[PDB]
RNA sequence: AUCCGGUCGAUCCUGCCGGAGCGCGACGCUCUCCCCAAGGACGAAGCCAUGCAUGCCUCAGGACGCGGCGGACGGCUCAGGACAACGGUUGCACCCCCCGUGGCGGUCGCCGGACACCGCUGGCAACCCGGCGCCAAGACGUGCGCGCAAGGGCGGGCCCCGGGCGAGCAGCGUGACGCAGCGACGGCCCGCCCGGGCUUCCGGGGCAUCACCCGGUCGGCGCGGUCGCGGCGCGCCGAGGGCCCGACGCCUGGCGGAGAAUCAGGGUUCGACUCCGGAGAGCGGGCCUGCGAGACGGCCCGCACAUCCAAGGACGGCAGCAGGCGCGGAACUUGCCCAAUGCGCGGCGCGCGGCGGCGCGACGGGGUGCGCGCGAGUCAGGCGGGCCCACCCCGACCCGCCAGGGCAAGGCUGGUGCCAGCAGCCGCGGUAAUUCCAGCUCGGCGAGCGUCGCGCGGCGCUGCUGCAGUUGAAACGCCCGUAGUUGGCCCCCCGCCGCCACGAGGAAACGGGAGCGCUCCAGGCAGGUUGGA
């Protein structure tokens, strides 16, 4: 081409969006922002496609013009705004507060949370670097920037941020035996404990985890998010990160029409 | 073993097959490219042309007859062909300037039966299907 | 493009390789006599629908009795074959699938079911009655002679309450 | 006709309305209109659409938007549904 | 996981010729009802009349105009290009990036004048413009401010090995230059994000009647240029680089992949067109504006073609949507609409896209009766739809196309008399024809049948699985011999290949496949706590 892409065909949209192949040539293209294109969901795809508060695009706009939706405590008036992992989703007029996590099939789900919990956010430290006049900065998985961080915080740790001041009140270190959740790949969405860290000079570092039923699995270090120290700092869905096999899933499916 | 074996001989096994493939007449006719050049129809199902003459052609040895045919000039490449007219009494719809649609006899460019040097046949005359003209379903102007 | 370019379609029958074989030529018309079959295509369809369920079983039977693919797909195949009534309950072995014939498929047609319960005197009268919207399946009026009736829905085949024969 | 039932009711205090699926049952006979059964499902704040009849008849499925105000309907309703009810006609 | 007719007086073979299946187009004949659905690609990337395909929001009633964002995305095509492109897999410690989302914000008293819209006058055939004059800003220009933009000199350890790495990388201090950017409604700058540029490894057409090829070609040093590395360019130095594990040259009616047709297993053939990537806009070149273009619904020039004209001049690019000419065997309406799916500005825009029309390319379902009730049509009301229609609901009326000696299912009368004709192959016809032309009867498939061409199958007649070489076609007249291919037996319990298994990571659609009665079905992703595994 001669410049950036502004469209996204429906068959080319990410597969965990669960878009259906009829009823449209086009799909919404997420605007740049706190999250990337592949690992996100356009906000409209929650209000219209999922919760049916709106039923078309045009009337999905008017909900976001009068500012009925807060993301991390701020009203976003943009239908293709990228919302993603750990974002707080609060609709006041219906009194619904959610936290955006993954389910055991790598898709985004909303978990109900209490008013005592929606005032903070977990971020993953992506890098530490020296900015202007040699000052230290840290960057997160949300495209957030913090100057003068405490020297203990190192890369791959997670930090806890109050959602009004935008400052740090807690941090969790990446270690052996920490509770963790996988954010992408093919073990996305399930929760376990770290039991190995194998570094390969020049190449990717692999992590081996083990579920609460003891199933062991592997992935890359760029996909493991710490959610606490042997106890998750937040709430998690009812399945709690245990993935069935196809046979047990089939028997649970047979039981729904039963 | 009259063929090479061995775990590292894939290149030889492929070279032999590539070379000996050309020894088959079917493959050589369909893949070389000289038949496509020499084909009067240029690799098409049918072709239209104008009639230049009406002729009668002797049959071959055990038969005895006079088959009816027409010399045709092709519109698209100006080649000379002869085409057979089947179906009793059909040579009477063919004036000396009659656009004809012409197809093959089958056998993909080989002569059939007892007509020497004939590989094509007329299927339409001056816009009208010749078979339906014989079956008396349509008719020519005048 | 247009959206219609993304719609799928498929052929659902296979024609035989030698058309002019006498013994299957008359075996193919005894079938058109015992069932009100319109034309040979409705036989072809049947054989095609057999040739797939025969291909699955022979793939799983080559496998091992404890593999998950057998445990999953053979159970699915048997559970599907028991609801349509193409196979009966007492044969719950994957090896009992291979000895199946077309007639087992033809016996679960609505045209055949209504003949069995004697709603229609013959199979031709049955086809005519089907076209006249005179018969309902579970309170639902069904117009298709070739309809396939599940064993759940065979207790409940009647004349439609709205009808001139009521 | 004589049988009208509703499910999948969602209250939407963002668009000032309630959304419903409606099942209509008329064994043997027709149900005459949507304007008729509008009484069973005030009346002027009900928006009925997307009605399909099954094969053989007897069943119908449709959708209801029930508003609470009247500005709300002139604000949040597509400009051609307000002409199908005669409410504006331009 | 199948064969059958044809070489002879008869017989067994080799071997081809012909028949029988599926798909894709074209031609012929024929056609009741409903659902889905392709449609000027096929050595003419040949030429185009007409209309439409890009607009939407700081300073005054409104327009108009200024200013701003977008027009580089979307649509079309397959001409070029064969160690390209493209697919998987790496890297930038050699890079650039608008919007959006976080940060950050220290810089050696309210200024000026003038441009368009507009007034008054003009030129010109028309295209297009001139002169004078009053007037604004979220437009410019200059700037009030706690010094800090680029680049540059020194600040490292002389077995071997946190700010941040696998890796001396990034910052800072200190001597010199410089004075950039941001400030008249406060933003220069920094991280991420998407996107791009190049880049590592493997894959990546045919011809040997193309055996040697290259000379910025292969490497080194130094500068220049670039966003940036690099023979990318230039000066100097050396003689390298590739090749029977097929270089170089030539040819291609050559866009690549995801895929598609065929069908036991192994394979063969095709990749125009839906998604992803690339390239182009009659053919060469050149460029401006911009974050982004070597842009063609932007500009400039040469060439080949057309357009209007008072003859002075001016002016064009449908491989966008319809439509036309030409060409070909071969391909539709100069319709309605932004209601949906999305994109730009926020309210509109949009020939993207949606809805109808033509449409036997092709798919799916149901009829031309049954033992006595229906559908196709007709007229009304619903439902649906941007508006109309089709489907669905309620009310009252009411075949055809090929054959009949064998392959291969199916046999009497008249005409013709090696003529007319048939016949894929065997063969038929010489005035008693199981085959021509007709009548009767009968056979096959069936709203669909026949003909022509091609791909796959048949074919173990291309053979890896798996052919043949005494005499049917086929062992070089013989010996040496390099590349290549192949190489006895033995130690087990190390390293490095191969190999087997299991993982991680990356795209869907297609293909399989779990669950679900669009009345069935080809479908679709539904649905009644759910689900798209
Ligand atoms: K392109
Ligand atoms: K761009
Ligand atoms: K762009
Ligand atoms: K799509
Ligand atoms: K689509
Ligand atoms: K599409
Ligand atoms: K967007
Ligand atoms: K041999
Ligand atoms: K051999
Ligand atoms: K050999
Ligand atoms: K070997
Ligand atoms: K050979
Ligand atoms: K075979
Ligand atoms: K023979
Ligand atoms: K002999
Ligand atoms: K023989
Ligand atoms: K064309
Ligand atoms: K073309
Ligand atoms: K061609
Ligand atoms: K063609
Ligand atoms: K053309
Ligand atoms: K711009
Ligand atoms: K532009
Ligand atoms: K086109
Ligand atoms: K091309
Ligand atoms: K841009
Ligand atoms: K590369
Ligand atoms: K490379
Ligand atoms: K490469
Ligand atoms: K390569
Ligand atoms: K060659
Ligand atoms: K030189
Ligand atoms: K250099
Ligand atoms: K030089
Ligand atoms: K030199
Ligand atoms: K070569
Ligand atoms: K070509
Ligand atoms: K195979
Ligand atoms: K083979
Ligand atoms: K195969
Ligand atoms: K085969
Ligand atoms: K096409
Ligand atoms: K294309
Ligand atoms: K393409
Ligand atoms: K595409
Ligand atoms: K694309
Ligand atoms: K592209
Ligand atoms: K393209
Ligand atoms: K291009
Ligand atoms: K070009
Ligand atoms: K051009
Ligand atoms: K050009
Ligand atoms: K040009
Ligand atoms: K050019
Ligand atoms: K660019
Ligand atoms: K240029
Ligand atoms: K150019
Ligand atoms: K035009
Ligand atoms: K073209
Ligand atoms: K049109
Ligand atoms: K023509
Ligand atoms: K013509
Ligand atoms: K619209
Ligand atoms: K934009
Ligand atoms: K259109
Ligand atoms: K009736
Ligand atoms: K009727
Ligand atoms: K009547
Ligand atoms: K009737
Ligand atoms: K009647
Ligand atoms: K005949
Ligand atoms: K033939
Ligand atoms: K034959
Ligand atoms: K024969
Ligand atoms: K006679
Ligand atoms: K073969
Ligand atoms: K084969
Ligand atoms: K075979
Ligand atoms: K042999
Ligand atoms: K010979
Ligand atoms: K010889
Ligand atoms: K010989
Ligand atoms: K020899
Ligand atoms: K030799
Ligand atoms: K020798
Ligand atoms: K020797
Ligand atoms: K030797
Ligand atoms: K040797
Ligand atoms: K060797
Ligand atoms: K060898
Ligand atoms: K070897
Ligand atoms: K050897
Ligand atoms: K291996
Ligand atoms: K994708
Ligand atoms: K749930
Ligand atoms: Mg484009
Ligand atoms: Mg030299
Ligand atoms: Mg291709
Ligand atoms: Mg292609
Ligand atoms: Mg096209
Ligand atoms: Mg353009
Ligand atoms: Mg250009
Ligand atoms: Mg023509
Ligand atoms: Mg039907
Ligand atoms: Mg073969």
């Amino acid at each position: 081409a001669r410049g950036v892409r502004k469209h996204l065909k429906r068959l080319n949209a990410p597969k965990h969006w669960l878009l259906d192949k009829m009823g449209g040539i086009w799909a919404p293209r997420p605007t740049n922002g706190p999250h990337g294109l592949r690992e996100c969901i356009p906000l409209i795809l929650i209000l219209r496609n999922r919760l049916h508060y709106a039923n078309t695009y045009a009337e999905t706009s008017m909900i976001l013009q009068d500012k009925n939706v807060l993301i991390d405590g701020k009203p976003r008036t943009d239908p293709t705004f990228p919302v993603g992992f750990m974002d707080v989703f609060e609709i006041p007029k219906v009194h619904k507060t959610f936290r955006v996590l993954y389910d055991v099939k790598g898709r985004f789900t909303l978990v109900p949370i209490q008013s005592n919990e929606a005032g903070f956010k977990l971020c993953r430290v992506q890098k530490i670097f020296l900015g202007d006049k040699g000052m230290p900065y840290l960057s997160t998985h949300d495209a957030r920037t913090i100057r003068f961080p405490h020297p203990d915080i190192k890369t791959n740790d997670t930090i806890k941020i109050n959602l009004k001041t935008g400052k740090i009140d807690e941090w969790y270190k990446f270690d052996i035996g920490k509770i963790v959740m996988v954010t992408g790949g093919r073990n996305c969405g399930r929760i376990g404990t770290i039991q190995a860290i194998d570094k390969h000079m020049g190449s990717y570092t692999m992590i081996r985890m083990k579920d609460t039923e003891g199933t062991e699995f592997l992935t890359r270090l760029c996909n493991v998010f710490v959610i606490g120290n042997d106890s998750p700092a937040v709430a998690i869905p009812t399945t709690k990160g245990i993935r069935p096999d196809i046979i047990k899933n089939r028997e649970l499916r047979l039981r729904s029409i039963a | 073993m009259s063929k090479t074996s061995g775990l590292y001989t894939a290149r030889k096994l492929r070279t032999v097959r590539r070379v000996n493939r050309w020894a088959d007449k079917k493959y050589r006719k369909a893949h070389l490219g000289t038949w496509l050049k020499a084909n009067p129809l240029e690799g098409a199902c049918m072709a239209r042309g104008i009639v230049t003459q009406k002729i009668g052609i002797s049959a071959k040895q055990p038969n005895s007859a006079v088959r009816k045919a027409v010399r045709v000039q092709l519109t698209k490449n100006s080649k000379k062909i002869t085409a057979f007219v089947p179906r009793d009494g059909s040579i009477t719809y063919i004036d000396n300037n009659d656009e004809v649609l012409v197809a093959g006899f089958g056998r993909a460019g080989r002569a059939v039966g007892d007509i020497p040097g004939c590989r094509f046949k007329v299927i339409k005359v001056a816009g009208i299907g010749l078979l339906a003209l014989f079956l008396r379903k349509r008719e020519k102007r005048a | 493009p247009r959206i219609s370019r993304h719609r799928n379609s498929s052929k659902t029958y296979s024609t035989p390789k030698k058309p002019f074989t006498k013994p299957r030529l008359d075996a193919e018309l005894k079938l058109c006599g015992e069932y009100g079959l319109k034309c040979k295509r409705e036989i072809y369809r049947a054989r095609y629908m057999l040739a797939k369920i025969r291909r699955t079983a022979r793939n799983l039977l080559t496998l091992d009795e404890n593999d998950i693919k057998r445990r999953f797909e053979g159970a699915a195949l048997l559970r599907r074959l028991h609801m349509l009534g193409i196979l009966d309950e007492e044969k719950d072995q994957l090896d009992y699938v291979l000895g199946l014939r077309i007639e087992d498929i033809f016996k679960r047609r609505l045209q055949s079911v209504i003949v069995e319960s004697k709603l229609a005197k013959s199979v031709h009268h049955a086809r005519n009655m089907i076209k006249a919207r005179h018969i309902s399946v579970g309170g639902q009026i069904v117009n298709i002679p070739s309809y396939m009736v599940r064993i759940s829905n065979t207790s409940r085949v009647a004349i439609a309450d709205t009808s001139s024969l009521a | 006709e004589i049988t009208v039932k509703v499910r999948k009711v969602l209250n939407n205090p963002l668009l000032q309305r309630q959304q419903c699926v409606v099942d209509v049952l008329h064994p043997g006979c027709t149900y005459e209109s949507k304007e008729a059964i509008k009484a069973k499902v005030d009346q002027k704040n009900i928006v009925l659409y997307g009605f399909k009849t099954s094969f053989g008849g007897g069943h119908t499925v449709g959708f209801c938007n029930a508003y609470q105000n009247m500005d709300a309907l002139m604000k949040y309703e597509p400009g051609f549904r307000k002409i199908r009810c005669g409410l504006i006609e331009a």
